DNA sequence: AAAAAAAAA
């Protein structure tokens, strides 16, 4: 319902067949059973790359909070290289 | 346009539908003029659909199944006319396709005996009937396209090509082009083909 | 004359 959003988000499960392309997605932020950072969606779940993430200041980024994730998928492994989070 | 990939197969079909000219010589007898193409591959790789498309788009073609045919009845038959009371030859499946193209499915499942009936046609493009007092040579200058499955359920790329194909080399040497197709699993191709097939439906 | 089922090799 936001005024700005009328770019469109993409479900997690639709990230399997594409790579080297930017995407926007949101979901629950938490830790997997292995111990890495993952995002959850009703469609599915992916992993998170944090090494080059610039977050929007003014928020308490805590596990269990919905976050808008922008980054580039990589099908070489399963790492979603996030470039910003808000 | 509804078949994804197989571009070289499409080019081969295009060149086969309008193949080269036949040659005749006062001393060299006769030279074959057209092209025959055989394809082998693991199941569910869109061979029969391409065969049906070639049937639909050709000027003249006849559909034939390996299991549902008999070689002796494929070329000619002996039938007694009810009016004249005499027996006359009835044209077989391949004779009707003179100057046309014949498509055969389940070729590797087709009986070995009748295979020789095909080889004769591949030899001089003429069938000879000598039975019940009729001695005639019938012209059949058609091209044949066939698709067959390997001996195993799926193609083994690590094995001898002769090992994977049940047909003897004697007739395999006749075909000008041999094509082997495999459905290699790749997520990019899987997504592309899934999008295409969903678009078609 | 040509297709289809049965028992023995
Ligand atoms: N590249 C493709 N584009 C579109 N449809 C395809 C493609 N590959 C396979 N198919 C689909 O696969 C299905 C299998 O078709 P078909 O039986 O004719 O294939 P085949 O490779 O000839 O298989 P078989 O060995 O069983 O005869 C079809 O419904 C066809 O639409
Ligand atoms: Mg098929």
């Amino acid at each position: 319902r936001n005024e700005n959003f009328q770019m469109s988000i993409t479900p997690i499960k639709n990230l399997l067949g594409r790579d080297a392309q930017n995407f926007l997605l949101l979901g629950l932020l938490n830790k997997n059973f292995k111990g890495n950072w993952s995002l959850e969606d009703p469609s599915g779940s992916v992993e998170i790359d944090i090494s080059q993430t610039i977050p929007t200041q003014g928020h308490y980024y805590v596990p269990g909070c919905m976050v808008l994730v922008e980054g580039i998928y990589y099908s070489v492994g399963n790492k979603f290289h996030v470039t910003s989070m808000t | 346009p509804s078949i994804y990939g197989h571009d070289h197969i499409k080019k081969a079909i295009l060149l086969m539908l309008m193949g080269g000219v036949e040659k005749n010589l006062e001393n060299g007898s006769h030279l074959r003029g057209d092209i025959n193409i055989l394809m082998v591959g693991d199941p569910s790789t869109a061979k029969s659909q391409l065969l049906r498309f070639v049937l639909n788009t050709a000027s003249l073609a006849i559909a034939t199944t390996g299991r549902g045919s008999s070689g002796v009845g494929l070329t000619a038959a002996v039938t007694t006319d009810r009016e004249t009371g005499e027996r006359r030859l009835e044209a077989g499946a391949m004779v009707l396709a003179d100057r046309g193209v014949v498509c055969i499915d389940e070729f590797d499942k087709m009986t070995d005996v009748d295979r020789v009936a095909i080889h004769e046609v591949m030899e001089q493009q003429t069938v000879t009937i000598a039975k019940a007092g009729i001695h005639t040579t019938l012209n059949a200058r058609c091209s044949v396209i066939a698709a067959a499955n390997p001996v195993f359920g799926q193609y083994d790329v690590n094995r001898d090509p002769h090992q994977n194909i049940a047909l003897p080399d004697s007739l395999l040497s006749r075909f000008d082009l041999l094509f082997v197709v495999t459905d290699d699993i790749n997520e990019i191709r899987d997504r592309s083909i899934s999008e295409h097939v969903l678009r078609t439906h």
